[PDB]
Formats: structure tokens, sequence, C-alpha cells
RNA sequence: AGAGUGUAGCUUAAAAGCACCCAACUUACACUUAGGAGAUUCAAUUGACGCUCUGA
RNA sequence: ACCUCGGAGCAGAACCCAACCUCCGAGCAGUACAUGCUAAGACUUCACCAGUCAAAGCGAACCUCAAUUGAUCCA
């Protein structure tokens, strides 16, 4: 059979291939240094002066998905860009891209005030509520 | 010996005898926004990234925001943080507005452009909605790079691209079974009137994802083209090969890439059933396979080390007794 | 009057130099303080030893110092630091050669 | 115990004194540059 | 000063385990993983090995 | 009368980032958390409403 | 006077370097009882002895200190 004509070795090229199977390398040092790059996908949440920045970035570097109060589909919806209320909602609005970009999984590193704050633990409940587990699984060796 | 830097050393301008006048960091929130832009900023030395790496709409914007200042109900709710925001409306609004260029991110993440193009870049413009029809009462929606299964990619999807000629193409990426460098088209509807898509011209029948048992996450793009000016285009696997980016080559100057929407895919029951029945072949089974474990050239003696030594170099844990 | 000091030399330092191929757990380098600093797919031990925690190549560079926010003498310096300075500090970097795994076909059924 | 429009009362009176000693100090400040 | 101590397993697995403790302070009980049984029970200091 | 001209305090920012303020922890400051206000001077690159300088 | 061990100069920069050379120290203490078991690969005081680090795995939770010590036999 002519269709059954399969190269031994197959060549995955999804970048997420590997991650998805829990079988990508995931940087495990820099023990001294923070944050660590031990993740697949980071949580990076910028509190600015005005706005609220929630980043879902690759170990690369590459932003997988974005969710600013900044645009003006989320920022005519709120009445403040720069309270508990944006941040949960830009949390909500996240996990609602992260399911629809297949990011169910993540990584967050708050220092110690970040994971006090009421804000952030808003935004992590939203989060967890939208359905994403800020809790990667463990590489398969 | 002191060879001199080759370009600006780190903290040269700051560095004055005025340490006492001087402003510092008093927080580790500033110094880390600091650091990471200075690590983001190009240096001449060696580097992490280099071995792993209108006023109407304004005037609007404004009138609403006041608005909704005014609104003290709202004041109330954010003040008392309870308010909260419509999901969907910002949803849809982010579609309008926002959506093509995060969606052009997802797509350059996920490696499509790199791919499906060789590096060419286009921001979809076009907001594509794609649902494969799930039972007789739902519908699975392909957003951007969500999960999918066979079971449920069964039959052809319905979509709903809203415009006023245009040709749509889905896309196997990763799933050849052959060919490193080749894709697989599934369905291929051409010369399409319209938001109308029955009435295309079925170039390739529809045929449903089957990525392979233990072959990984697969991501499938449908890909939407406006056609400039109507043109003339041109179940077996070596039939259903197809290089987009030649196609592409050979289109492009009445073809203009305006949306994009794809999802993950991996290996279901459903496939069995592509490969035995529709396919007619003995369905791949793949697996992965990690690289067998470094051990050092073994030594005559292996001085001060375990009993376990020599296990680690034997083959085969059964006992040998040789000419016995 | 003087007594001791006959200690003899530790015989620590780098071990493997920059692109000597590492497979993992070999010790990169031994040191007593943190000469060179753990980077990515580099691992600490107990006696600040860097091994490496994959098979690949051994890359050293100077990347900015960002100390966990635990760590109170460290971010004592960055509060005194005055603002514009940034710390760098050489970091020990393993280059993966080799893929986690292939998918090879192993059975057709 | 406390009610809902003392609260929004008391939200509105720190909002008010926050506009109102901004522009103090922003008068303050426009006086010592000049 | 400091006294070496055995602790017994209270699990009747006869798994003893040394450790350390003031001279001066009660009789020491910890709650200690015994393989045997594979599960932390509690051991009770039971002699005094030697003064360290 | 003429010249420079012109984003809230600053920006070889394009409606952003730093700035700034009160509330709590601080003796106090600082940090942190909660909140707050903020602008592209007006008309078609151009002209004229406001500031600085050169004169009387 | 010293005999063992560790830190710093001599020995400025991979490693290593004598001195009846210059100076400091140690023969513990404290906290915990997974201070559990196993196991790739490495380091190593220029031998050996001894001493170090450690991925993965099982099982669990969700070690500080530079030295801070001593083999065999025999009890
Ligand atoms: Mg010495
Ligand atoms: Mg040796």
């Amino acid at each position: 059979v002519e269709n059954e004509a399969v190269a031994p070795e197959f060549t995955n090229r999804n970048p997420r291939n590997l991650e998805l199977l829990s079988v990508a390398r995931k940087e495990r040092g820099w023990r001294t240094v923070f944050p660590s790059r031990e993740f697949w996908h980071r949580l990076r949440v910028i509190r600015t002066q005005h706005h609220v920045e929630a980043l879902v970035e690759h170990q690369n570097g590459k932003v997988v998905v974005s969710a600013s109060t900044r645009e003006w589909a989320i920022k005519k919806h709120l009445y403040s860009t720069r309270n508990v209320v944006a941040c949960e909602s830009i949390g909500r609005v996240l996990a609602q891209r992260c399911l629809e970009a297949g990011i169910n999984f993540m990584v967050y590193q708050p220092t110690p005030w970040e994971a006090a704050s009421d804000s952030m633990k808003r935004l992590q409940s939203a989060m967890t509520e939208g359905g994403v587990v800020l809790r990667e699984p463990q590489r398969i060796y | 010996r002191r060879t001199p830097p080759l370009g600006p050393m780190p903290n040269s301008d700051i560095d004055l005898s005025n340490l006492e006048r001087l402003e510092k960091y008093r927080s580790f929130d500033r110094y880390r926004r600091r650091a990471e832009q200075e690590a983001q900023a190009p240096h001449w030395w060696r580097t992490y990234r280099e071995y792993f790496g209108r006023t109407q709409q304004l005037l609007e914007r404004k009138q609403a925001i006041q608005e909704l200042r005014a609104n003290v109900e709202e004041e109330r709710a954010a003040r008392l943080r309870t308010a909260s925001v419509p999901l969907d409306a910002v949803r849809a609004e982010w579609e309008r507005t926002c959506g093509p260029y995060h969606k052009q991110r997802l797509a350059e993440y996920y490696g499509l452009y790199r791919d499906l193009f060789h590096g060419a870049t286009f921001v979809p413009r076009v907001p594509l909605h794609v649902a494969y029809a799930v039972g007789e009462d739902d519908l699975m929606p392909v957003y951007c790079g969500n999960e999918v299964t066979p079971t449920e990619a069964a039959q052809a999807p319905e979509v709903t691209y809203e415009a006023e000629l245009w040709t749509l193409l889905l896309t196997s990426l990763d799933g050849h079974l052959l060919e490193p460098d080749a894709e697989y088209l599934h369905w291929l509807l051409t010369n399409i009137p319209g938001n109308r898509v029955a009435e295309g011209q079925v170039t390739c029948p529809y045929l449903p994802p089957f990525p392979a048992r233990g072959s990984g996450i697969h991501r499938l793009a449908f890909l939407l083209f406006k056609q400039d000016q109507p043109i003339d285009f041109s179940y077996q696997l070596a039939q259903r090969t197809f290089r987009t980016f030649d196609f592409y080559k050979k289109h492009q100057e009445t073809m203009t890439p305006a949306g994009l929407s794809f999802f993950q895919c991996r290996w279901d029951d459903s496939v069995t059933y592509i490969f035995h029945q529709l396919l007619d072949m003995r369905e791949p089974v793949f697996e992965f396979v990690r690289p067998p474990p470094y051990h050092p050239k073994q030594k005559r003696f292996p001085h001060r080390q375990p009993l376990r030594y020599l296990d680690r170099y034997r083959d085969s844990h059964e006992p040998t007794y040789g000419i016995y | 009057k003087n007594l001791g000091g006959k200690s003899s030399g530790r015989r620590q330092g780098i071990k493997k130099m920059e692109g000597h191929y590492v497979h993992a757990g070999n010790i990169i380098a031994t040191q007593r303080h943190f000469r060179w600093h753990p980077g990515a797919h580099v691992g600490v031990g107990k006696n600040k030893c860097l091994y490496a925690l994959e098979e690949g190549i051994v890359r050293y560079t100077k990347e900015v110092y960002v100390p966990h926010p635990r760590n109170t003498e460290a971010v004592d310096l960055i509060t005194r630091l005055p603002k514009g300075a940034v710390l760098y500090k050489t970091f020990v970097h393993v280059v993966p050669a080799k893929p986690e795994g292939t998918f090879k076909l192993v059975a057709m059924l | 115990e406390l009610t809902f429009e003392e609260t929004e009362r008391r939200a509105l009176l720190l909002k008010k004194w926050s506009l109102y000693k901004q522009q103090e100090r922003k008068m303050e400040r426009d006086t010592i540059r000049a | 000063k400091n006294i070496l101590v055995r602790m017994v397993s209270e699990a009747g697995t006869g798994f003893c385990f040394n450790t350390k403790r003031n001279r001066l302070r009660e009789k020491l009980t910890l709650l200690h993983y015994d393989p045997v049984v594979k599960q932390r029970v509690l051991f009770v200091e039971k002699k005094k090995i030697r003064s360290l």
C-alpha cells in the first residue's frame, strides 16, 4: 500500500508538542536569582501607575497571550483601570483568552507583598475559576 | 594585563562621588523593573540571549469614560470591589479592535508563520468563527490553538466569516507521516461567495484530522484568503499532501491572507476509524523514545565505584554461564 | 606563637571551561563563595558547587543579578543602590545539545 | 456598626479631600518654583 | 551539654534511631518515619547510649 | 514690533511610563497595600489662542 | 615550642606550592526528626584510606555553621 509509506521517525514541529506531553525541558537553574525559569508558561502581572497588564509568556520570552487594561475593549467597561475590580476583570479576561489559546497551566511567581496583595489574590482566584491552574505539571523524565 | 572594555561598562554614567545626593532604589520592585529593562537591552558581552535566545475615537472614548465615571452605581461597585465586566462584550470588542494583533502573536508563537509561510507574517484582519458541529445540539469553537478532538472534528465545521470571494483552507502542519517539511490538506473551499460557505467550490473533500497515536499534539490551521479576482485552482494520502507555501506562491497575486484560526488535536478512537476505513491502511503507532543513558567508558578497575558499576554495563540481567 | 595554617589547597575552581561538552551531573565548578552563579540548566549543591543539570555545552555570561525577595542582605544592598545601577554576576549555563527524545514508529497497527 | 449611605459619603469625602489637597500641593509647588 | 539517646518505635517494630537532646530536658518523644511500617509513628526515648 | 515656539511636572512615549497625593504599618521616613486626579490651545503639513526672549 | 583540622597573606589572574614564616581560629553549638530509602553523572587536599556534590526514581510534605574529628582489631 502506497499510503502506508510512513517514515521511521516522526517530526512534530509544533512548539507546544513536548510542552503538552510534559516532556520538554524546563530550565531548572537560576537558584540564586529571582524569578525562577523552571516553567513553560509564566503569568506576569505589571501594576503601573494607571494601568494593569497581565501577560502569559513562554520561557523563551515570547508573550503568548496578553490582557492589558489599556485596550479599549476592556477599558470601556470598568470605572477605574487601577483597582482590585480592574485586576479581577483583567484576570477573568486573561483566563478566557488562555482557555481559547490552549494554555491551561502556568507558573505564577509573585513577590511576597504581591502575593499578600488583595488584587493579586483576586486575579489568581479569577484565573482559577476561569479554568487555569497556576501550577504547571512536573516534567516527565 | 587589562584589556579595555569594548563598550560602555554598566553603572558607569551614574557612577559619581555624589552617592549621598543621588536618589536610590528604595524598592525591590523598581530595582527589578530596571534590571529587566537592562537585561532586555543589548550588550557587547556574552549574554543569555546570545546562546539560548482617530481624534473622533479619542473623543468618543473620553465621553464614554466620563459617562461611566458619572454613573454613581459604577463608582459604588468599584469602591465596594463588586463591579464586574461583560465578558462576552469584551470578547467581541477585542475581536473588532485588537483581536487581529493578539491572534497574530499566537500564530507566531505556535510557528504557523514560520511553517505555513516560511516566516512571512500577516495580521488576521478578518475575524474567523469556525465551529465543529458536536452532536445535533452544540458545536466546539476553534478560536486559536484550542484543543478539539478528532471525534468532534469528524464532520466538516460551520464557518461564519463576516464579510461581503474567499478561499478557506484547512491544513495540518505536523501530521505528515513521511516528509518532515510537508502539510496535509483537509478541505479547500475556493471562490466562496461572501459570508455563505455552502456555495464554495469543493476543490478537496473534507478529511477529518488523523493525528497518529503517541505522535504528540498536532496543529491544524484554517487559512482564509480574500480573493481579489476569481481564479481557477489547478482519500489518497500522496494527493492530500500539500505545501501551503508553494500554493500561496502560486496564488499570491489574486489572494490575500485575511483570516486565521487554528486548533490542536491529539489521537482519539476516531483516528483509528479514519485510518482503517477512510484511508484503508494500518494505523501507525508512534512512541516517544528518549536517548539511551550515557555511561563513561568501562574501566578494567572501577576504583571506588559501587558494585552497581558492573550492572551499569551488563546488557542481560539473566544469568549467563559461558562455555558451561 | 603562630600555630596552624597548615591546611592544604581545596583544589577548587572551574572544572569545565566554556565550550566543554558536559554530561548531566558533571560538576562544572567548585567554589567556597559565589564566584560563578548558577545559570540555565545548572544546579547548586549544598557547598555551592555548580553541576550540570543537562547534557550540553558550558557557556559563561554576564547577566543582571536579581536576588530572591527573601534574601534580606541582597535586598538591602539593592535598596541602598542608587537609581540606574544594575548589579551583574558571572553565570554558568549549559546549552543542551541533544533533544529530549524522538518519536519513533513502534508498531504499524 | 455603620450603613452604606454613610460609607459612600465617607468615600466621597476622601475623594474630594484628595482633590483639594492635590490642588493645595500643586499651588505650593508652583509658588516654590516661581 | 547533650546526650545521645536511642529512640525506639512505638509501632512494636524493633526500629531504633539515635538522636541527641539536652541532658536537662525531659524524656523525648518524636514522630519518626518507620521503614518497616512505612509510616510516621511515635518513638519514645529508651536509653542513653553516651554523653556527647 | 520681531524670533523661539506648544502633551498633566519630565519624556529624539505614541493618549503611555515615570513623577505626585491622602488612608493603614510605621516616632518619623522608606517599603508595601488600598484608593485619587490628571493633558496633545483652536481651525484647515499650514494659519491664528497661550508662554519665554529681544525693544520701545 | 610544636605534632591533627579550617580561613587569610606569602601564592595579585585555572589548580598546586615551604618555612621553629605572618595573623586568625576548631575539637562545638543550634534547629528539626523523611537529619528516609535509593540512584545516573561528577569532584577530590596532589597516592591509598578518607572526604565531597548530585539529576532521575520510591516514599513524604505542599538542615545553619570553615574547621567543629579518629581507621583496623577488640569490647
Ligand atoms: Mg594556608
Ligand atoms: Mg586524587
